[PDB]
């Protein structure tokens, strides 16, 4: 079976559920690295811009200190591939990307359903 | 064709009437209405000429779906896919926009209409002969 | 050209008889009732030629979605979207609004019965003719 | 039209006979009367004429929905939709109220049904005619 | 005007023959009874006038469903809602009365044919016509 | 796709099923702010009418004690738009909006679908 | 052997026409235009030969799925694939195009209607014939 058919299939069906004017980031930081005593930061940050579908909110209990915090779940392309621990900048808030869960039958998966939690707590 | 304004002219007017075509290439654009311009007459309008050349153009390069731009394979121009779903994330449904029961090849889109009635208007839907001697 | 302060009545009475096309720019309005002018005769209905041009562009606009936005994506000129769906958001079903009957194109659309029913009172749908000796 | 005493009773009348017009803007009410006066006469009833008027209006607005308002988009011109539900919430399904099989296209709502039974009382429905000299 | 003791008998009679009738205001019901006051002859059953004046205005009402309610919002008078649900609470579906097989537009409801009956009795449904020399 | 169609829809809905005589309220208290010595009050109210729809009642048990309370859900419009700490005047009865759950595909959501729960115990 | 360069143009015209053809290699395209060269006639439109070849071989290589690619298993020549799915990650369902009404084989596709179209414009489709005496 054909997957560019897919491919193209899940682009125009995630164009269709999508907002342009939503601003959304992504960031990749990495290549750390500790010192000869152990004193060095990342200095990686590579915002780039990105587009996609949420879905699902849910809200975040703890204790019941009243912290009001959210997390929702993304549908996104293929292009710019997303990994096990990046952060979405979704409307101003971070997201840190707990789960990628590719919808993948192939190499080179044509799209993402990341499993996004709000970052701090 | 005969000269270069006037292509310019069926262009812009289709163009005009369809706004999604201000990001086609414009070469296809010229091959589609260089292609059309063959079913057309001249002497029956000869005025609004460049009309009936853009509406035969946009009737032609939408009956079944023919102007399909670059990859997309070649089993779209055979079969039809009428549903799609990705998981449980969303799903869509797609179909037929226009019956044709009649089989005119001209009845199928409301260009091809629009262009029978032009033609209609003008010159007429006969053809009465005679032998000739 | 068609009269410029005729054609100025003409698009204000389309907007005001559907209010909704007043987010629609100014040209291609202006295009869509230079092509309609092409049809509707003028000795016929001299008194009333403003209304009834008008109710013709109003049914070419909207005989099978021929109008669509500045934006609107190509593919969809042929092929229609029954039905979609995201996962637990929303859903929603569409669905054509009437059936014809008699494949004239006219009684197709509200506006097209409107305009065969003036046509109809004020000179009429008939033609007889006879040949010249 | 002829003056404005007609026009202000041919609104009231609407009004009265649909309560929910009460809150539409005048000078839609107002547009549409004037341009549904193309249709009717007024040598043939002369008794009821602004009852004829107001029917004939009701009739005409409520064809196929051409009364919508504002921002109502332009795709609800050409399609109908038939479902609606918001995640698990609640659902909606919607479907047309009358069969017009016929295809007369005054027999589509019941003013028109009304306005055919009322100019049959008044003059009759047929048309039997001889030619002159 | 028609004689005002007369419009009052009719009115009360509406009232008891449909109990559910006696929460709508008077004025209302006059409106529908002089409208259907055109269409009812006074000479063809003088005896029983009150009745039949009532059954044909009856008739009228509930056509289909031509009388709404004072605050009941536009949009419902072209489009009908075949069912709906909330989430857990509750669910129902409608339909129609009864389906129309000869296209009279008065055997369509009871009230209707209860008028057909009374009129083939008292004077007929037929018409027999001659010039006049 | 288009999306003020979908809020022209959502609205109806909602007005679809709804009662225009339960008294609702939304207070929308903030701005608070600590002294110094930490003394001090939060001078908003912010009260505001609002009119929706509610389903699936539902008790409160905690120990068998009989304290008698009640929670439900609701569903709402897309102004006066609702947070993560805001409370519900239903039928002079106060609920805090634990979880907004709008229903979002896009910037602006066309409608929510709070989850609330009887203040106090 | 047809020109060299009337098929190198009709090859040429083919990819220009259908973007999708570039990727095809070119032996496979020279055979499926050297079999159409056996239905085209050549003195019916001199003029426009490359044209029509072209639409030839194109309805001929879209007719039923003809063409497929080169690693294509055997077995799908003769059953198709209505619909697939994965466990929770896609599904999909296709569908026929278009429907035939006539049995003709060359109101088929799109291509094949064009072709038809052209060869009643330049000579027609009619044959008279008699016997030699």
């Amino acid at each position: 079976m054909n997957y560019s058919q897919i491919e193209r299939m899940a682009r125009k069906g995630v164009a269709f559920f999508t907002d342009p004017s939503r601003p959304m980031n992504l960031i990749k930081q990495g290549e750390y690295g500790y010192d000869e005593n152990g004193f060095e930061i990342p200095p990686m940050e590579q915002v780039i811009p990105i587009s996609g579908a949420t879905r699902r909110p849910n809200a975040r209990e703890i204790d019941g200190e009243t912290i009001r915090a959210s997390d929702i779940l993304g549908i996104f392309n293929n292009d710019h591939e997303i990994n096990e621990g990046d952060y979405i900048e979704i409307d101003g808030i971070r997201h840190v990307v707990v789960d990628a869960r590719p919808v993948q039958a192939s190499l080179e998966p044509v799209a993402y359903r990341p499993v996004l939690r709000r970052v701090s707590v | 064709i005969m000269n270069q304004e006037t292509l310019i002219a069926a262009v812009e007017q289709m163009r005009k009437l369809v706004p999604a075509l201000r990001k086609v290439p414009d070469e296809t654009l010229y091959a589609w209405v260089e292609m059309a311009e063959l079913f057309v007459c001249q002497k029956t309008f000869k005025d609004a000429y460049v009309k009936a050349i853009a509406l035969y153009a946009l009737h032609l390069a939408f009956l079944d779906g023919a102007l399909k731009g670059e990859d997309e394979d070649l089993e779209s121009y055979s079969r039809r896919v009428t549903s799609f779903s990705l998981s449980g994330e969303f799903s869509q449904t797609f179909g037929e926009v226009t019956k044709n029961q009649s089989g005119n090849m001209m009845l199928s889109t409301p260009w091809g209409k629009m262009f029978e009635q032009l033609k209609a208007r003008r010159r007429g839907r006969f053809a009465l002969m005679t032998g000739l001697r």
